[PDB]
Order: structure tokens, then C-alpha cells, then sequence
């Protein structure tokens, strides 16, 4: 019986930790949910205390928290604030396309590895005379030295052929370039693994045409905002793919495209799929891998009955009917 | 009669500008070309060229073979501060992605192009974005002056305003101060990572797009590779003294750069937007129009289209499509 801290988080989060919760018991799953709160108050006490609580749990199960961009540069994302005070410096999603899923593309298969943790997520800016603002992207050696090492790690683990790091470093130079320098520098140790490098501009064109071309990508953190939200895009989405956040000690689950989904809050019509995935690698990474396996072949059963489908896949159906159906490819086995 | 400056580039620039300048005779456009060359002596740009585009205000150029850049130069040049791009599905080829009409306006100027980068230690490096009230100003009124100037409804401001909140806010701000001034243009923001993820989902949500330089630099070609790339694809930079500079993007494609092979069409329609900045409205529609049916046709396609005919072929045939008006 394991320990997990489970933050609700906004619009939609709340919501979808019910169905979690819900689908955890009827699946008979050892894991007990501590909740932790964070609210819309400039006062940090809520954050701190949620980071504390993962310590000890050393495991997350998160909603994605609004930041509104209309408060004071002092009041920053606590999305952020959490990976970045608990060095969860990998972030890691993966794009497959789904059968029952139809779009535009198929046969795209993608493990997008982010840096989550510096870059322009670094939240230094300034402003020495009135009107000229300065922000400051950092790239640091040993953050993306660490990164490198995870994505080509990944790769020969998972039996994969290529990385591909995308950058800006034509322009960025020394910045993007001691990126790319750190991954080669890791590419080195790994002569199996096919290394290449393509311009983030290219990158995104490529990816709307030929998707099928990317195996394993890694990237410094606002890059990997683009390409991990642009790859959600053509597989059908933000309701459909899981998102890990890992340190060396901790591990953070979530959706992949981090989006709050107040607009849909409280309707009944969020899609539960890409968190119930997320819960799956939660069980996983708590090596529960037999409850993981049943529960992820049930929601990926509910994907192929396009009735189940919710709006955004095309479909009509409401969250409640998607929890049921999965709840029962579960009560049967 | 209106003289433009003409900078015909490299590898298969001349071939190109070549075609260009035939089918605007071929569709008796009131346009004279002032043949110049850029290349940067020790740095600026030839003295004789920068008072040929003071003259004309208007220019059009190849693609150019890079190291010094040479769009930096001209850019600093001009002050070219506005980078427009006119995304529009092509009829005649087809993409997944059929019903794109989109305007992305790029600040070109600041932003994370702002040239400095210290290496703090061994092993970290700062890159400074910079952001100014002016610039932000300054781009927002373009956008949304191009908007009424050119029939559109919707402009939506792209930031990362939530994670870049002193920058990126800043110009969010100067948006939406416009946006109060020009109320009968509709204003909406989004974040660039909700953009990039709805964009290849269903970019017919969008209209025009503002955004500052690295984004917008990013986003413009994602927008190219909805509707078939680069060499299909028309870009303009607007700057200061009403000058402006349209351009192809592509490659200068070394490999067959003298043996015909090269298409014309991204040019082509870099002059169409010309032309409908002048005020020639008339002549940019038929010499689209011949381009689009040509295209369509299929016939004449080059190579990189999926044809098999030549430049001079697919020329010939715009040519000959446009003289029926
Ligand atoms: N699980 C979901 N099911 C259906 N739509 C979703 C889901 N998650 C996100 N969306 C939609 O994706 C879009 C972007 O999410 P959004 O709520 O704007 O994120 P954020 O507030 O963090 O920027 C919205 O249109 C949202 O309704
Ligand atoms: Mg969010
Ligand atoms: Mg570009």
C-alpha cells in the first residue's frame, strides 16, 4: 500500500482526480491519495507545502495549476516553481499516434525528452530604464549534460535508433550551442544510437508534413513546449497523451500538455483519457506494473468504440460514460 | 510606371528573378526593375544599392547565400521591423491541411534576436531576449493597420506571458492598448503553446497573428509546412520611410542552380503581395490567378512540386495563362 500525493489543481484537474479515484478503487489499486491544495494566493505558503508533502511521498499525481499572466512577475507559476525547486529536470511524453484516433497523420511514433528546467522557464528578467525589459535564457553544462544522458539513456533502453536535438543555436550561438555541445559530448558513449540536429524552425514544418521521420527527440525547455504541444496536435490533442516529470529521486505525473481546461470545467465532457494514463505510469514507476497494465488496456479498449469518444476527438460522449466504459473492460478481467 | 529594386540573390536567384520579371511583362504590370547587388563590403551593404531602395521604397529579393548575415544587414539597413507572411492553401496542392488562411506579423527587430549572449562561467551561458515598449508599439499598430488595410476581423496576440512575465507581458500590454484604439478589429490573446497546439488541429480558428521575434519566427514556418513549404510560401518585411522588401524564403539550391529545375512560385507570390501593397490590385490578381491555375493544371509542375518539367517550362505557361487577363 503505497503513499502518493495527488495536487487537484485547476478547471478540469479536480474533476479527473475524481474519476482517478474512482477507477483506483474499482481496479482494488494499493495507493492511498494525500491531497494538497494550491491556490490563487500570492502568498507561497500552498506551494511549499506541496513540494514538502512529495518529498516524503516522493510521487505526484498533478493537475495543472493556472498562472494568471495579469498578477506581478513576483507571483510566478507554480507549475514551474514545483519542478524547479524539486529538480524534476526531465520531462517526458510520448506521441503515438491511436488507431481509433483518426487525423491527419499516421504511423507517428515520438519520446519527446524536455529539459524542464532552465532555459527561458528560468524567470529572470529586468528592467533597467522604464520600457526595456531583459529576460535571460540559461544554459547551463551540467543541466544539459543530464538531459542528454536521459534522452539517448531512453533510447537504447527502449530499443530506438535516433536523436534528434532541436535547437536554435544558428542564432543562440553560445547559448543553444553549449546545448548541442553537451549532447554530442553524450552522443559519444552511445555509437549505436544515430545522433542528428535540426533547427526548431524546420523542426515544426517538418513535423506538420512528415512527423513519421522523428524517433526520440531532446531539447532545451521552450522548444520542448512547442514540439511536445505541436505533436499532442497531430496525434488528436490534449485529452489523449500522458506527461512525466522526473528527477533523480522524485517523479511527477501529469497530462502532456499541461492545460488547465477552464473553459470546459465542470461540464462533464473533459476527455479522462490522457491522466488515466498518467495514473498508469504513476503505477508503473511505483512498480505496480500488473493494476498499470489492466487499467491502461481498458482505457485504450474504451478509445476504439468511437461511441465513446468525447468532443474533443470528434465524439459526443461525456467523461461519466468514458469512466464507465473503462471501469467495466476492468470488472471483467 | 513605378521603378522597383530588384536583388535577384544567388545559385538559382537570378534564374527565378528571371521568371518573374518576364511574367510581370507577360501581364504588362507598370513595373520597371532597377537591378542591384548586396554584398557586404568592410560592414554594410554596397553604397550604391542602399540609395537605389531609398529611391524606389520598394524592393524584391532573391535567395541569398549566407557566411555576416545578409538579412540582418538589410534588416538593420531599412529598419525592417515588420515581417508579414500569407499563409493560404494552395488549390492545386493539396496537403492535409486545405482551408489555411492565415497572416502571421512577426516583430523583427528585438526579442531573443537581440544579439547578446555572455558565457557567464564555463559551463553557463546567458541569451538575453529584449523587449521594448516602443518596438511593441510599434508592431501592434501594424498589425492592426494591416488587418483593416486588408479585409481581416481577427488579430490574437501570441505570448508565453505566464512564464515570461516581465517581456512578454510588456508586449502583451502594447497589444491590448491598440486593441482598445482599433475596436472595430476583433482582439483576443493565447498562449504560443495553445496556438502551436490548435494550429495543427484546425488552423481555419485562426486569422492574424501577432507576436515578437522568435516566436513569430518559429511560427511562420510552422504555418509554410501546412500549405506546402518554403518554395510555395510569400514573405514581405515592412520597415521604416514606407520602405518595404518582399522575399523569397527557400533555399538558394546550389545543386541546380543553372539548369533550370527552379520554381518560381514563392517569388512570384513575394511580387504578388508587392504588387498589392502598391496599390496594383488588378495586375497582383491575374498574375496570382495565372500562378494558381497553372498550378492546378498540373501539367507544367517542377520537380520539387511532384512534376517533372522544367522552370522555363512552368514560366512559359503563367506567361501564357495570364496574357488571357
Ligand atoms: N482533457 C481535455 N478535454 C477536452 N479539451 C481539453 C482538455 N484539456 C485541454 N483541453 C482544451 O485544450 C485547450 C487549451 O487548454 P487551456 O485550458 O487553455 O490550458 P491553460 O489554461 O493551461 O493555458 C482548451 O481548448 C481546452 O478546453
Ligand atoms: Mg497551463
Ligand atoms: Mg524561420
Amino acid at each position: 500500500r503505497h503513499t502518493v500525493t495527488m495536487i487537484p489543481g485547476d478547471g478540469i484537474g479536480p474533476e479527473l482526480m475524481l474519476h482517478v479515484k474512482s477507477v483506483f478503487r474499482h481496479a482494488c489499486v494499493p495507493v492511498d491519495f494525500e491531497e494538497v491544495h494550491v491556490s490563487s494566493n500570492a502568498d507561497e505558503e500552498d506551494i511549499r507545502n506541496a513540494i514538502m508533502a512529495i518529498r516524503r511521498n516522493r510521487v505526484a499525481l498533478k493537475g495543472n495549476i493556472e498562472t494568471n499572466h495579469n498578477l506581478p512577475p513576483s507571483h510566478k507559476s507554480r507549475n514551474n516553481i514545483l519542478r524547479t525547486s524539486l529538480d524534476l529536470y526531465a520531462n517526458v511524453i510520448h506521441c503515438k499516434s491511436l488507431p481509433g484516433v483518426v487525423t491527419r497523420h499516421k504511423d507517428i511514433d515520438i519520446l519527446i525528452v524536455r529539459e524542464n528546467t532552465e532555459g527561458e522557464y528560468s524567470s529572470l528578467e529586468h528592467e533597467s530604464v522604464a520600457g526595456v525589459v531583459e529576460s535571460l535564457k540559461i544554459i547551463t553544462k551540467a543541466k544539459s549534460l543530464r538531459i542528454a544522458e536521459y534522452a539517448f539513456k531512453l533510447a537504447q533502453e527502449s530499443g530506438r535508433k535516433k536523436v534528434t536535438a532541436v535547437h536554435k543555436a544558428n542564432i543562440m550561438k553560445l547559448g543553444d550551442g553549449l546545448f548541442l555541445q553537451c549532447c554530442r559530448e553524450v552522443a559519444a558513449r552511445y555509437p549505436q544510437i544515430t545522433f542528428e540536429n535540426m533547427i526548431v524552425d524546420n523542426t515544426t514544418m517538418q513535423l506538420v508534413s512528415r512527423p513519421q521521420q522523428f524517433d526520440v527527440m531532446v531539447m532545451p525547455n521552450l522548444y520542448g513546449n512547442i514540439v511536445n504541444n505541436v505533436c499532442a496536435g497531430l496525434v488528436g490533442g490534449p485529452g489523449l497523451v500522458a506527461g512525466a516529470n522526473y528527477g533523480h529521486v522524485y517523479a511527477v505525473f501529469e497530462t502532456a500538455t499541461r492545460n488547465t481546461g477552464k473553459s470546459i470545467a465542470n461540464k462533464n465532457i473533459a476527455n479522462p483519457t490522457a491522466t488515466l494514463l498518467a495514473s498508469c505510469m504513476m503505477l508503473d514507476h511505483l512498480k505496480l506494473h500488473s493494476y498499470a497494465t489492466s487499467i491502461r488496456k481498458a482505457v485504450l479498449a474504451s478509445m476504439d468504440n468511437e461511441n465513446m469518444h468525447t468532443p474533443d476527438i470528434g465524439g459526443q460522449g461525456t467523461t461519466s460514460e468514458a469512466i464507465q466504459d473503462v471501469i467495466r473492460h476492468i470488472r471483467v478481467i | 510606371v513605378q521603378t522597383v529594386t530588384l536583388i535577384p540573390g544567388d545559385g538559382i536567384g537570378p534564374e527565378i528573378s528571371a521568371a518573374v520579371m518576364k511574367i510581370f511583362d507577360a501581364a504588362k504590370a507598370p513595373i520597371q526593375w532597377e537591378e542591384r547587388n548586396v554584398t557586404a563590403i568592410q560592414w554594410m551593404i554596397p553604397s550604391e544599392a542602399k540609395e537605389s531602395m531609398d529611391k524606389n521604397k520598394m524592393g524584391l529579393k532573391g535567395p541569398l547565400k549566407t557566411p555576416p548575415s545578409m538579412n540582418l544587414l538589410l534588416r538593420k539597413t531599412f529598419d525592417l521591423y515588420a515581417n508579414v507572411r500569407p499563409c493560404v492553401s494552395i488549390e492545386g496542392y493539396k496537403t492535409p491541411y486545405t482551408d489555411v488562411n492565415i497572416v502571421t506579423i512577426r516583430e523583427n527587430t528585438e526579442g531573443e534576436y537581440s544579439g547578446i549572449e555572455h558565457v557567464i562561467v564555463d559551463g553557463v551561458v546567458q541569451s538575453i531576449k529584449l523587449i521594448t515598449e516602443g518596438a511593441s508599439k510599434r508592431i501592434a499598430e501594424f498589425a492592426f493597420e494591416y488587418a483593416r488595410n486588408n479585409h481581416r476581423s481577427n488579430v490574437t496576440a501570441v505570448h508565453k506571458a505566464n512564464i515570461m512575465r516581465m517581456s512578454d507581458g510588456l508586449f502583451l500590454q502594447k497589444c491590448r492598448e491598440v486593441a482598445e484604439s482599433c475596436k472595430d478589429i476583433k482582439f483576443n490573446e493565447m498562449y504560443l503553446d495553445t496556438v502551436c497546439l490548435n494550429m495543427v488541429q484546425d488552423p481555419s480558428q485562426f486569422d492574424v497573428l501577432v507576436m515578437p521575434n522568435l516566436y513569430g519566427d518559429i511560427l511562420s514556418d510552422l504555418c509554410a509546412g501546412l500549405i506546402g513549404g518554403l518554395g510555395v510560401t510569400p514573405s514581405g518585411n515592412i520597415g521604416a520611410n514606407g520602405v518595404a522588401i518582399f522575399e523569397s524564403v527557400h533555399g538558394t539550391a546550389p545543386d541546380i542552380a543553372g539548369k533550370d529545375m527552379a520554381n518560381p512560385t514563392a517569388l512570384l507570390l513575394s511580387a504578388v503581395m508587392m504588387l498589392r501593397h502598391m496599390g496594383l490590385f488588378d495586375h497582383a490578381a491575374r498574375i496570382e490567378a495565372a500562378c494558381f491555375a497553372t498550378i492546378k493544371d498540373g501539367k507544367s509542375l517542377t520537380k520539387d512540386l511532384g512534376g517533372n518539367a522544367k522552370c522555363s517550362d512552368f514560366t512559359e505557361e503563367i506567361c501564357r495563362r495570364v496574357k488571357d487577363l
